[PDB]
This record gives structure tokens, C-alpha cells and sequence, in this order.
């Protein structure tokens, strides 16, 4: 017959196609694009990221923080007009 | 009480005018340029 065939040898599009662009960008680009980041700041022992873990953390967006916030600067005037009296 | 009377307007400018001053810079130089640093990354993030 003929067993002269063209699929045997090929050469040009085992490799080729174009998403190569799109796959060279993400393995150098993205494999230090952590799902969680590297940890951030959110809760440690410094008394103002424990603050940012009670009140002022991405979780947080309730009106309790705003509240505790708040009633601060009530009792700081008050009183700063009796340390001025 | 003289504390809580202004008559001291030259000390309290003073501590005015340092107060923007520190903010100018502060926003201009640090923060600004901080949220600027998060609006390039999710575009470039968005890009690929």
C-alpha cells in the first residue's frame, strides 16, 4: 500500500500552540503568591496587636469596636477639665 | 482657669501648624504611596 504516513513524524506541534506565553508568566510570577500571605500582623503580644485582634481586624466590622472606641474621649474631657480645674 | 481660656495663640499655632506639617508629609510620602502600592498589585494580579 503505502506505509508513507504523516502523523509519525512530527516536530513543530508537540511543542507548539500558544499558551506557553500565559504558563512562563505564572510559574515565575506566581509561586510566592502565598494563599495566606506570610502570616501578617493581626494578634501578638505588643498590647496594640491584640487591640487589632479584638477591634480592628478584617473579621471585625460590628459596631462593638466603634463603641469601645467611643467612650473613651467621654470620660478623657471630663476629666481633663477637672486636671485643668 | 488659664488652661481653658486661649490667650496663648503664638504657642497653640506652633502646635498647629507642626501637626499639618507632620500629616503632609506623612500621608505624601508613606501612606498615599501605600495604597497606591495595593491598587498596582491587584492590577498587576488582574494583568496575569
Amino acid at each position: 500500500v503505502s506505509t508513507l504516513i504523516p502523523p509519525k513524524v512530527v516536530s513543530s506541534k508537540n511543542i507548539g500552540s500558544a499558551p506557553n506565553a500565559k504558563r512562563i508568566a505564572n510559574v515565575v510570577h506566581f509561586y510566592k503568591s502565598l494563599p495566606q500571605g506570610p502570616a501578617p500582623a493581626i494578634k501578638a503580644n505588643t498590647r496594640l496587636a491584640r487591640y487589632k485582634a479584638k477591634y480592628f481586624d478584617g473579621d471585625n466590622a460590628s459596631g462593638k469596636p466603634l463603641w469601645h472606641f467611643a467612650l473613651g474621649i467621654i470620660a478623657f474631657g471630663y476629666s481633663m477639665e477637672y486636671y485643668f480645674h | 482657669m488659664p488652661q481653658l481660656v486661649p490667650f496663648y495663640f503664638m504657642n497653640q499655632l506652633t502646635y498647629g501648624f507642626l501637626l499639618m506639617i507632620t500629616l503632609l508629609i506623612l500621608f505624601s510620602q508613606f501612606f498615599l504611596p501605600m495604597i497606591l502600592r495595593l491598587y498596582v498589585s491587584r492590577l498587576f494580579i488582574s494583568k496575569l
